[PDB]
């Protein structure tokens, strides 16, 4: 991806990871717990879901026949008209590679800005609490238990509040 | 001590193409080629019309197996293979451009033309026609001299299109199988055929000569047509060889006009078809039927062209 | 203390489509579609020749509907709905593209086919084609016999264009509304009108018979055309029945012409005309007319396409 | 956007925001005051102007009449008229409309990535001297009065002077 | 103290264009609209028939150019500017039509028709058509009375195809230069040819008169031709000016046709061949020739069009 | 770019960098040096390279010909085939530039993020033990020879061995 997150920075993906596309895996005294997150998990999946509305349509537009294949057209006319088709076909065979192979860029680049920004909100809510692993990760300084894991999750965590003890910590 | 962002990922992801990649392995993806046809005609909801044996010309011309559609209406119209426009051998000259106008048409109506007729025989008939007995074309009338070898009198016939709508004008010339069988029938001579109306022009004369037999035939018709415009009037001046028209035809309104081998079926809805049956799809691209018709999938070459609808997979 | 980044919004953003989503509201945006229409011909700048009632063909043959158009010289002709090609009833064989010829000549220059004649008379004329009096196609000449049912001797004419650019000749076959009346103008028989070229040949015999009165007449002509090319040469061999070129026509460059039912305009320039007028624009696409000409946006079935030029509008 | 500050961690625009696309707004002893930055404005704006001048064209390709609407060509040719006219028509519909949604997309992310551009550049600017607030506001620990702010807005802030003072107000 | 991050760049970049921005410096880059042409037809590992002085349509009726090549066999077809379908006068009818049928036939083979005659000559030659000594399509039959002005007797000729493929069939009609020549060739009266299979039916009266002088004549032969369907029959009643098939031609498999003014050359392999020559590339564009065929690089009207494939160029 | 690296924050390449794509230029004690990167010189190339992949072909699409150059074909048909080829040519054309247009964009903010990325994995690792410049440069308080140096470069470099030193050089 373009972000260096997903198959970039963060080595690898959880399969155990069944309730959301991204989440948070934390820790601390009390052991080790995993959680989806609802916001980013869901403005993938609604921009994910709107590339699907504009491209899985047909036309409203109606074509009739122009040749025959029980008694065959006239010869020049036909060879005119499987020329023109078969033109056709390339332009739309064309139009078709490209629109997927240039989605399926957008889409991997897209799952891979979420993650980041994810990534990058957590940073900032932490402060000077904290210090970025590198693999994805956030050594935190000071104690954090159960409701100090939620409140990150939940974007409630008060940095001022353990700010003196992790900042002595270091 | 710490906390951990991460992405869910899979054991068997799906292969996807990328503008720099091929073959990258995603959480998810669906189909945008479709590939699946229904073997059927899905004409749920709409008025459908299997010519079967009738050729669709014939509706115009009524050859026996086409005298259960001289004034069909339809939505949909439906050719088939052993389809004939004919009984007495022969063909309509601009056949596909009339074919591509009936198969829009919506169907057809029938009126009299108001031609009768003195000094003339008016029926004849023939044992390629078949109606329990000798018959001939149902909306046509074979015009013949009142007896073996007489002078077929110099004739003119008019009529007048006093509807709305543009009227379909057919007739026919007869090449018989040799000059003498010309001339038994409408006199010696070099017979002479005029059409005209106040945007169309054209003559005709006859050829008599050996064809192969058709239908037990060696003779042949050759039928022409025209559209006789509102208030227009077409008039015929014609000395034998002649097969004029009983009825004049106008289209109803709108139709769509297929060709196909495979079954009718009330219990599916579809509007694209080929002779194969209906793509069913919402998909935007297929890779069935590139003669597909009505309202359709853009055809394309490839077989599969996956989109992505998730992120990139990245297992342990 | 502190200092905080950030952009500019509005209250009243304007909607968009993205990849991922319908009616993103933007800072700004502007429109890709034109549907405004300019209801004239925009013709500044280009020699222009509006045909009125001479109809495009009519400029080769000369009714007198056309007189003022034997030899005009354009960048734009436009054609209208009252143009008349004929004064005496008939048509062209090949009509549409002599028409599409004509239409891109730049206009026409006309030449004498240096014929000369004897034993015939040369001067017909019909109530048909009105000059104080009657007329006839001022570039053609109605030959017939030099009385009342004389026989109209075997003829023939050749001419050899000596230019460097090809030679648009055409000739006329006359169908009479009986045939006495062919009889009494070229004597009697089966008249025969043969034509040839080195890379063009062709015959003729015409067919009397009653047409319905148009312009008064149940007579018809037929005109027919070839491009000679330099060097080549036509003869004309003919017995009768037959309307003889008296000039010949050169095109003169390059032209576009358009049908329209607007008023010209030398007040406005543009390049893209339709039948409702002209399509003044620098927009990628239109959604005015389909079968717009000339330099084009490209005709799309959007009303509105609108391109962002601004961020995500994000209001308070 | 894929750089997740317009609509992102800064929460909504300024509409008093009238001299430019991008801003600074800042908060010291002396008050609150706003000013536009040029260069992150000048550079969405110059890149914007370039797709207008690159979409805003029709082709010097010319197209004649081939039927006619006076009086109908042959019904067979223009049958096949009108199939390829519908066909071009269906073309030239979905390129519009693809190339819309694309530029539409790129040009949205192109002004959320030079929002984010100019955070990072102050950011950088102010190295231990501020620290992040997550809503788009940079706390400065140090006194920063309005020639602070304009040397940080102009770029000629120099971080050493004050870093003792903010290093020990940490 | 310190490290520092950067990427490479050059003096002299090369410039592309963007969504944004034209005239950007890269690194590198690439292009992808082919520009070069070798001009030769490259035919390497080709079954290649150039056929120079003979006309493609001539391959079916045989004069003298065309000796070689009525039987030829291949992948490629070469038609020159030189080329001839004639020695006596005269065309086809739907004669771009056979030339396509022909260029994608893989050549042809040939085979009797079976036809034997009395009652008539059947050596008509002519110095237009020299083989040491005058002559005649090799692959035709010139059909005269037994004697300077003898009436044709009304003949009947048919042919059965009994193959598995279609059959090609050519026959010709034969307009003298005046109507006492004709008389003198095939007795006097108007004389007619009617042609019919199962799916097939026209007739044909001549017309002699006096064209241009070509090849030393001011005669001209009518050539046409049907496709015969396996077990049809083709009839042919004909009363004079009637040229006749000795041999019917069958189809060999797949071709591909092209029309050059350059030389072969068995040192070069490419698939794309226009007028000039071979455009031999793998990019997906070409500004060449727009009407190159075979398997080409899409035309397009730019010049040049620029792949970056390296970062933007950014010096001290 | 996207990333405002190449042609931002970096002021500009090297040309004496003839050995990769993106790399390394330090100084220390022992005086300056430079090297490539491998990974992300590599990475940047191998998506370039399967851009080209795709985009350099024709297709195996034959078409004949429908008309003449010696003998030309029947006027009305011969406009009807040339009003459709130059239709053709119209949508190439378009497709081609609009093709090339957008490759180009993404083939240079796919170089930029490469070098925006590699710049964030080398912050990661040095964790509190350097700080950023601003031009692309890691200011680094402990001593750091040949060796520190090769090991920032190899990813082998441990940052809690000199972790009190610049923590106290701070
Ligand atoms: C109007 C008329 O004359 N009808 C005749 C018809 C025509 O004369 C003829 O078709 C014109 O070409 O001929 C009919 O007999 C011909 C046909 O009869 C079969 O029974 C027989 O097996 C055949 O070999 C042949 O003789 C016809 O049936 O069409 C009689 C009809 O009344
Ligand atoms: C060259 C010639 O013979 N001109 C005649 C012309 C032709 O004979 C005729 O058009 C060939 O079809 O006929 C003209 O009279 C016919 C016409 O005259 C009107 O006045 C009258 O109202 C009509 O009913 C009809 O009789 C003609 O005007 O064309 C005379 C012309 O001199
Ligand atoms: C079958 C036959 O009759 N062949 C004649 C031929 C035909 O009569 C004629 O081509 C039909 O249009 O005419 C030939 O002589 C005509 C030609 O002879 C030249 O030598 C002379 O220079 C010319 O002016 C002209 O007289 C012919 O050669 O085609 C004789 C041939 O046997
Ligand atoms: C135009 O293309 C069609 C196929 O798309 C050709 O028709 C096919 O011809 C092959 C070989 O003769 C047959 O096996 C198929 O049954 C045909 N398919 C269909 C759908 O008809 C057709 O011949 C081409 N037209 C011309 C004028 O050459
Ligand atoms: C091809 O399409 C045109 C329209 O684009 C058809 O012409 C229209 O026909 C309708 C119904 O008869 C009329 O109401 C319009 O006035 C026509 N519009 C124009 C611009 O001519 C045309 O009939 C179609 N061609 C064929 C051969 O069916
Ligand atoms: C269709 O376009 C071709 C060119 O693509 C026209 O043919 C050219 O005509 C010009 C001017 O007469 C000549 O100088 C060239 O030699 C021709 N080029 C080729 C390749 O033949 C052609 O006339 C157009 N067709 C019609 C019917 O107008
Ligand atoms: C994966 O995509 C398919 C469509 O091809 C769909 O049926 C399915 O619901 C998707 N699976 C999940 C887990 O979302
Ligand atoms: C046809 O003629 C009738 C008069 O009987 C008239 O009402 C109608 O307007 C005419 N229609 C046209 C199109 O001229
Ligand atoms: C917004 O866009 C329109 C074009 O549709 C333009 O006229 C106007 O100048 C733009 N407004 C501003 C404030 O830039
Ligand atoms: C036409 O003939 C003249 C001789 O009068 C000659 O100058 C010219 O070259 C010829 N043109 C062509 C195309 O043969
Ligand atoms: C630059 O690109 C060209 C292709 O146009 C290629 O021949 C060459 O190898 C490339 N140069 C380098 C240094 O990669
Ligand atoms: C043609 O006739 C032969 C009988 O001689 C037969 O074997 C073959 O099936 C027939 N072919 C067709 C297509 O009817």
């Amino acid at each position: 991806g373009l972000f260096g997150a997903i198959a970039g920075f963060i080595e690898n993906g959880w399969e155990g990871l069944i309730d959301g596309w991204y989440g948070f895996r934390h820790q601390n005294a009390q052991g080790e717990g995993t959680a989806a997150d609802y916001k980013s998990t869901q403005s993938a999946i609604d921009q994910i879901t709107g590339k699907l509305n504009r491209l899985i349509e047909k036309t409203n537009q109606q074509f009739e026949l122009i040749d025959n294949e029980f008694t065959e057209v006239e010869k020049q006319i036909g060879n005119v008209i499987n020329w023109t088709r078969d033109s056709m076909t390339e332009v739309w065979s064309y139009n078709a590679e490209l629109l997927v192979a240039m989605e399926n860029q957008h889409t991997i680049d897209l799952a891979d800005s979420e993650m980041n920004k994810l990534y990058e909100r957590v940073k900032r809510q932490l402060r000077e609490n904290a210090e970025e692993d590198g693999t994805g990760c956030f050594e935190i300084f000071h104690k954090c238990d159960d409701d100090c894991m939620a409140s990150i999750r939940n974007n409630t965590y008060d940095h001022s509040r353990y700010r003196e003890e992790a900042m002595q910590n270091r | 001590d710490k906390i951990c962002l991460g992405h869910h990922a899979v054991s068997n992801g799906t292969k996807v193409n990328t503008l720099t990649e091929r073959g990258v392995e995603v959480v998810n993806a669906t189909e945008t080629v479709e590939r699946t046809n229904v073997p059927r005609i899905c004409s749920k909801g709409k008025r459908t019309v299997d010519l079967g044996q009738c050729g669709l010309l014939g509706t115009i011309t009524g050859p026996p197996q086409c005298d259960q559609f001289l004034e069909f209406s339809a939505d949909l119209i439906i050719e088939r293979r052993e389809g004939s426009d004919v009984c007495y051998p022969g063909k309509f000259v601009n056949e596909e451009a009339l074919r591509q106008i009936l198969r829009e048409s919506g169907g057809i109506d029938k009126e009299t033309m108001g031609f009768t007729y003195s000094g003339i025989r008016t029926n004849g008939a023939t044992s390629a026609c078949r109606r329990s007995g000798s018959s001939f074309y149902a909306e046509m009338k074979w015009l013949l001299s009142n007896t073996d070898n007489a002078a077929f009198p110099q004739m003119t016939k008019s009529y007048k299109n006093t509807r709305k709508d543009p009227a379909l004008i057919i007739w026919g010339i007869h090449h018989s199988g040799s000059t003498t069988e010309q001339t038994k029938l409408y006199g010696s001579g070099n017979k002479l055929i005029t059409v005209g109306s106040s945007n169309y022009q054209q003559s005709f004369v006859p050829s008599p000569g050996a064809r192969p037999q058709v239908n037990g035939q060696s003779g042949r018709i050759d039928f022409h047509w025209l559209m006789l415009n509102p208030n227009d009037t077409v008039t015929f001046s014609f000395n034998g060889a002649f097969i004029a028209p009983d009825r004049a035809s106008f289209l109803r309104g709108k139709s769509m006009g297929i060709q196909s081998s495979v079954q009718v079926d009330a219990n599916c809805e579809g509007d694209c078809y080929h002779s194969g049956g209906t793509i069913i799809s919402n998909l935007p691209f297929q890779n069935i039927n590139s003669r597909a018709v009505g309202k359709c999938p853009r055809y394309v070459k490839q077989e599969s062209l996956m989109l992505a609808t998730g992120m990139k997979n990245v297992p342990e």
